[PDB]
Formats: C-alpha cells, structure tokens, sequence
C-alpha cells in the first residue's frame, strides 16, 4: 500500500511561510526503522533534496538553503510536515515526500514516492485573460491549407483550456505551453484547417479559464 | 572444556544494495577470525595473534568457503520470503550458529548446528547429531527436505571430526593467549550519598576469563539487602571488568566484606573499606 | 519482533583527570542489528567511533562494542547516544566514573 | 576452518 | 555537497535499440546510487538500488553497471513505455546531491517545421501594444533556431519563444516565437519576416507579411 499523498497550498504570495504535509497509509514512524524526506524540483530543472525526518524524531537538513527550514513529524505516526520561511519565487516547483529505510548510519534509496504538490510563488493576483485572433498574411496566395491562431495574454493562473468550433474541430490543433511575462501569462494556440473549410464556414477559438471562471470565444475573420 | 563456535548474519538490505553476510569465528569466547561481505575484496582476515601463522591456503579456501555460504544464504533469504508469504521490500535477518563443545580430553560434549529467522528459533541439529527440531510450520519443510538430502549426517561428519581437530590445532597453537589466567585487581570505593548512607563499590578490572565470582557479605552472612551488580563487560583489550555495589550505613561500612573469586585466583580475595 | 538495546558507558582504564583513556560504549541484546553509536562530547559527535564485531550470542540477539581516544576532565561531559528502532527516541547515556 | 553449506537451501 | 554530473542531457533512439546513460560523483560513492525513472506528467519511480540490483517490479531489460567512478544505466529493448527521465540519486554524505537528469525520447523520420506568421490584431494595437507571433508546426527534432527580422535589422530584444514537448499523435514539436513591440515601433516599419532554420533545409526557411497590404 504504501501510499504517501502531498498536501500544501499552491499559489503563495512571497516573503509568506509555505507549509506542506506528507500523509502515508502502509508504515509508521513508530517503532519502525523508515525515514521520510522531502524533494522539490522546479519544472524543467534537476531534483534538490530539501530535508529529511527519521523515525526518532532526528531532523537532517540540505545546508544550501540557509536557515529556512524546519521538518517536524506529528505525536501520530501518520503525517509529516515540511515549514520554509520567507518564500521566494524560485521556490515555485512540485514537491514531493520518499520514502527511505535507515540501515545503520546512512539512508537507502527512495522507495514510493507521493504524487507531488505544485506550489507557485508571485506577486501578481488572478487576473482574466484577453483573446485576440491571429488572421493570415494579407497579401498571401490560394494556398491547400490554412492555418489560424488564437494568443491568449494577461492572465495569472497556469492552467486555460482551448479547443476549435466548441470542440468540434479537434483534428491538427497545437496547445502552446505558456510563458510568463512580469506577473502575468501569455500562450498561443494554432489551428490548422482547410482552405475549403475556410471561409466557407466560422471557425471559432474557445478558451478558458477556470480560476477567474471564464469563457471566452473569437471568430478569426482576415 | 573449549569450543570452536561460527556465528554466521545475514541480513537483507532492500533499497540500499546486497545483503550484508558477516561470519565471526570465536574460540572459547575469544574472536580470532572474521569475513565481511560489505568490504571490499571479502577476505577471511585474522582477529587474534596466534592464527596468523597460517598459511595463504588456510585463507584462500577459508574465503571460497565463506563466498559459497554467503551465496547459499542469499538463496535461504529468498526461500524464507517465499515461505512466510511476505514483502519483497522488508529486512530480514538468518543467523546461524555452528561448533562443537568438547572437553579437555577429546571428547565432543556437544554439537551446535541451528538457524534462526528475525530472531525466532526457526530449526535445530539435536545433541544426537541426527534428528531436526523444526519450530514453524515453514519450517517442517526445511526438515523433510533435509531429511530427504541427509543433511544431518554430513553436518555430525564436520562436527565430530574437522571441527575437534581444529579446535586441538588452535588451542596447541594459540597456548599463549588462549590458555591464560590474569588475575583481576580490585578495589573498594566509598561514596557518600545526598540521602545519609554510604554506596560502596567493588572493582574487578582486568581480568581473563570472563567467568568470575563477585559477592558482598554483611558478616560472614549471604547477606540479606539490595545489592546491585551489572554485567561483565570487555575493556577492549582481551580482560573483562565487574562490579557490584552495596548501600551501607554511616560507620558499618567495616563490617562489609567483598569476595572475588576467580579461575586465575590462588585464593578468594576478600576486602575491606 | 523486536529487543530494545542495553547501554554501558565506560572507561577501559582506571579513570583520571588528564591521563588518556579509552571510552566505550557496549550496546547488548537488540534486534534488528541495524543500530547506530555516536560517542558525544559536551554534546557534539565524536568522529572516532572505531566500533568491533556486530556479533550475537546464544539467544540470537547483537551485541556490539564502540571505542574512541579521550582525556577525561572535570568540565567535559561524555555520553553515548544510539538509535535503533524499537525505541520511539534515541536514548543517551552519560559516562559516570561509577 | 568453519562449516560449509553445501549450497543447500532451507 | 558530492554534486553528481550525469550525461548525456538528452538521448534519442530507436525501437528496441541499447542505450546508456552515464553518471560521476565528484568524490567516491560505492555502491551508494539508485536510478530513478519519471514517466511525463508523474512522480520519479524507484528503478535500481544499490547499482546493480533492480527493484521487485522492474522488467529485467534494464541494467546498472559501475566502471570505477562512473556509474552507467543500460536498457536492451527499448519500448515506446520507457520514454521519460531519468535521475541518479547519491545516499552517502548527507547533502544527497541528485543528477542533471536525462531525457529519453523516440526517433522517427526527420521533419520540416511549417512556418506561419500572424500580424497582430486591430484589438492589439488599440490596447497600445503589439506582439507578432510566427509558430512552426510538426518538425522533427528539437533542435531549430529564429531569428525576426525587422525591416532588415535583427531586433531580437523583446522576443520570447515557447516549445512544446513531443507530440502525443506523431512524436513532433512546435515552437511558437512571439515578437512584443509597441505601437509606434509596430508602425515604424512596413515588413516583418520570421527566419527558422532546421537541420533539414539547409537554406533559411522565411516566412513574412507587410502592414500596408
């Protein structure tokens, strides 16, 4: 079973104090020789092993990050939590919890994993995206196929949604992966479609955002 | 009468790499040789003086030996995860205990030939070198299988007879530190206490073997009150130390009297504050 | 499944203030025989914990003997902690010329 | 010497 | 900290082709290194302890060697369930320093990216700024460069690119490069123009539109 589930609040504003727990259901820091270390990684960087708990009640630590950690374990065996004072924002990536068996002196391998808990860390607040369409060259040639887009700028949380003609047209659409930009996020999403099609028909862009609970349509017109 | 004792651990290490195979040979109560898994290039090294003498073959086929049980251990360990029907990711420990008790003549007092599973008494060679006490169901297997292999035989073959003979060889060879009697000194120490008695102490430092004999008598009496020894612990160096305390009165403390009496003692010491 | 271990905290020699001696701590009757030893001094980790043989005796469970080089004075406190398994927190022992 | 195994399993 | 350099940063091969992945540790750690693997979108699974011992549930394709300090992970037969990456792991001083982890994809036939370039939006502009965007589509492998060219000058402040990981229906990237002026540098100049080069056209492929058409 094993089984070891992250909890923690995504979204922290910085300078705050991030407070993540680990609950497992298979083993106990009880009268049991396991130990339960902490993992972040931020998106597309390497994995930094953060702190670790044994059993005991012993605390290691990573001295990279100076002083601002602090692992502690519950009076039940059940749960451990991970404290990082004055967040900042490099600390927005997932976190994790492994599990690890003390033979002797030193630790073994990380045997279950939790299933990682993404935490951000900015300034900006939720903000609702805006939509503009993306039309072809105006000067461009009776092509076989054509290709329309759909850029979505201004908008804070990580996740929109897009799909084509309410998601009808599903058949050579790309979903680019977004960027940030001061605060604020900014993807682009292509739709590609053929020259019968268009403008015989109206081809609209469908997107949302769940955070600020919008819907938001476009009609790409040249 | 001497032993030849092995005391055989190995100890599986999920998650962390291959299982740790340690085998410690003792004579009497004296270590003299040891293997190490773990360590690199596992060679049987010496632990006393008198057993360097031997020769490279002596280690060389003493090593084989001991990579041939950590392999066969290695195979146990699997078969005892399948038989108890538990967790490929848990620890577990096989030890083993195997030697021969004899007397000072030549006569084999007892063979030793048992193996225990997380501490638990899992099978054993009787003193008739022949029959299998298996304590767990599991381990009914292993004694009809072992029965059907004849186990038992070969075992009481190495007992009876290459054990006996080594054991004669070790003691004629290892005659200087195996055979010796150092005499323990001893003192008493008198400490005052915060509640108005006296604690007084016995020492016995020093001494080999570890079989000793540390008593207080009141007035020749077997004394009739609280006293508390500890355990006979090694200094590090081949001797052993003990003592045992006692709480006195303020101005009686004459009237106590610490007997030790040990092998290596022409007479019991008694002593006095 | 498991036996709690037993600490003793000694000096193999006579003790006196400034004349070297070697400490050590004999840790008897545990299992598993996964344990740790750390010697401290005034609270800090000894790096010189030469231990002996992990061995066991007749009633299956380890013993074991770990020795470091010190001086003893009357301002420094010496100690052995372990850490096993079988208890809840790791148990010190304060070295006492008994 | 000790005592060989003879590859025997439990 | 022991910090762990492991190469290569990204490798590519074939179905059923034997691959290695190496790993170093600046100072000795024997027999102290796990290999863990993380599927796209989960969390590391434990793969391989020790250094040669295999973890119950691993398919016995995989390997894990050890040449004097460098520490290597082999795997035979090679299916489309083992795209992912890859870390190594270091369990002895404390400071577990953790490898750079390698990625490990599928071939298949080389690519052309299809270009495309959009003039922003009147909506843009009245808002008071300007982004042009030129993506390239289903293109094959990873590598490709841009360039924006305005009015024949490079201008390449200002620009910011986004690449997407393999595709789920062929195994082919996109890259999407957004150019964020401001309204009077967007009517300052007349041609804008994209230039992707890949490994397979040799010759610049361009791609631009005029404003005053």
């Amino acid at each position: 079973q094993v089984t070891l589930k992250e909890s923690g609040p995504g979204m922290l504003q910085p300078s705050k104090t991030l407070s993540l727990t680990c609950s497992f259901s298979g083993f106990s820091l009880s009268t049991s020789g396991l130990v339960v270390n902490w993992i972040r990684q931020p998106s597309g960087k390497s994995l930094e092993w953060l702190a670790a708990i044994d059993w005991d009640g012993d605390e290691y630590y990573n001295p990279s990050p100076k002083s601002r950690l602090t692992v502690s374990k519950d009076t039940s065996n059940t749960q451990v939590f991970l404290k990082i004072t004055s967040v900042d924002t490099v600390d927005t990536a997932t976190y994790y919890c492994a599990r690890s068996r003390r033979y002797g002196r030193y630790s073994g391998a990380f045997d279950y994993w939790g299933l990682g808990v993404m935490v951000t860390v900015s300034s900006a607040e939720t903000t609702a995206p805006s939509v503009y369409p993306l039309a072809p060259g105006t000067a461009l040639k009776s092509n076989s196929m054509v290709t329309l887009g759909c850029l979505v700028k201004g908008y804070f949380p990580e996740p929109v949604t897009v799909t084509w003609n309410s998601g009808a047209l599903s058949s050579g659409v790309h979903t680019f992966p977004a960027v940030l930009q001061s605060g604020l996020y900014t993807l682009t999403s292509s739709v590609t479609v053929p020259s019968s099609t268009w403008s015989s028909q109206a081809v609209t862009c469908n997107v949302a955002h769940p955070a600020s609970s919008t819907k938001v349509d476009k009609k790409i017109v040249p | 009468s001497h032993s030849l004792r092995y005391f055989v651990t190995a100890v599986s290490r999920p998650g962390f790499g291959e299982p740790r195979y340690m085998e410690v040979g003792y004579v009497d109560n004296t270590e003299f040789v040891r293997f190490d898994s773990d360590a690199e290039n596992p060679r049987y090294e010496p632990r006393a003086r008198w057993i360097e003498q031997e020769g490279p073959e002596y280690w060389e086929r003493e090593t084989r030996r001991a990579k041939g049980n950590e392999q066969s251990f290695r195979v146990d360990l699997r078969t005892a995860l399948r038989y108890y029907n538990q967790s490929a990711g848990g620890s577990h420990t096989l030890q083993w205990m195997a030697g021969c008790d004899v007397e000072s003549d030549g006569r084999l007092l007892r063979g030793y030939w048992q193996f225990a599973y997380d501490g638990c008494d899992y099978i054993a060679l009787n003193e008739d070198l022949k029959t299998w006490t298996a304590a767990d169901m599991a381990a009914q297997i292993t004694r009809r299988k072992w029965e059907q292999a004849g186990a038992a035989e070969r075992d009481r073959a190495y007992l009876e007879g290459e054990c006996v003979e080594w054991l004669r060889r070790y003691l004629k060879n290892g005659n200087a530190t195996l055979l010796r009697t150092d005499p323990p000194k001893a003192h008493v120490t008198h400490h005052r206490r915060p509640e108005g008695d006296v604690t007084l102490r016995c020492w016995a430092l020093g001494f080999y073997p570890a079989d000793i004999t540390l008593t207080w008598q009141l007035n020749g009496e077997e004394l009739t009150q609280e006293m508390e020894l500890v355990e006979t612990r090694p200094a590090g160096d081949g001797t052993f130390q003990k003592w045992a305390s006692v709480v006195v009165p303020l101005g009686k403390e004459q009237k106590y009297t610490c007997h030790v009496e040990h092998e290596g003692l022409p007479e019991p010491l008694t002593l006095r504050w | 499944i498991q036996k709690t271990p037993q600490i003793q905290v000694y000096s193999r020699h006579p003790p006196e203030n400034g004349k070297p001696n070697i400490l050590n701590c004999y840790v008897t009757q545990f299992h598993p025989p996964h344990i740790e030893i750390q010697m401290l001094k005034n609270g800090k980790k000894i790096p010189k914990v030469e231990m002996s043989d992990m061995s066991f005796s007749k009633d299956w469970s380890f013993y074991i003997l770990a020795h470091t080089e010190f001086t003893p004075t009357e301002t420094d406190t010496y100690a052995c902690r372990v850490k096993h398994a079988s208890m809840a927190e790791p148990k010190t022992v304060y070295w006492d010329r008994d | 010497r000790g005592p060989g195994r003879a590859f025997v399993t439990i | 900290d022991i910090q762990m350099t492991q190469s290569p940063s990204s490798m590519s091969a074939s179905l059923g082709d034997k691959v290695t992945i190496n790993c170093l540790a600046s100072e000795d750690i024997g027999n102290y290194l796990s290999w863990y693997q993380q599927r796209p979108g989960k969390s590391p699974k434990l793969m391989i302890y020790g250094v040669t011992n295999l973890e119950d549930g691993v398919p016995s394709r995989f390997s894990g060697s050890r040449s004097g300090s460098d520490y290597s992970l082999t795997i035979n037969s090679l299916g489309y369930d083992d795209e992912g990456i890859y870390h190594c792991h270091e369990y002895y001083e404390y400071p577990f320093t953790f490898g750079s982890g390698t990625k490990l994809e599928i071939k298949r036939a080389d690519a052309a990216p299809t270009v495309s370039i959009f003039p922003p939006s009147t909506e843009q502009l009245a808002t008071g700024g300007a982004s042009v965007v030129c993506l390239m589509n289903n293109f094959y492998p990873r590598d490709i460069s841009v360039k924006w060219k305005i009015d024949g000058t490079e201008r390449r402040d200002g620009v910011l690119d986004s690449v997407t990981d393999q595709d789920s229906k062929d195994s082919t990237y996109s890259m999407s490069s957004t150019l964020s002026l401001t309204k009077a540098d967007y009517e300052s100049h007349n041609l804008y123009t994209c230039e992707v080069v890949h490994k397979t056209s040799s010759s610049p492929v361009v791609k631009s539109f005029n404003r005053n058409e």
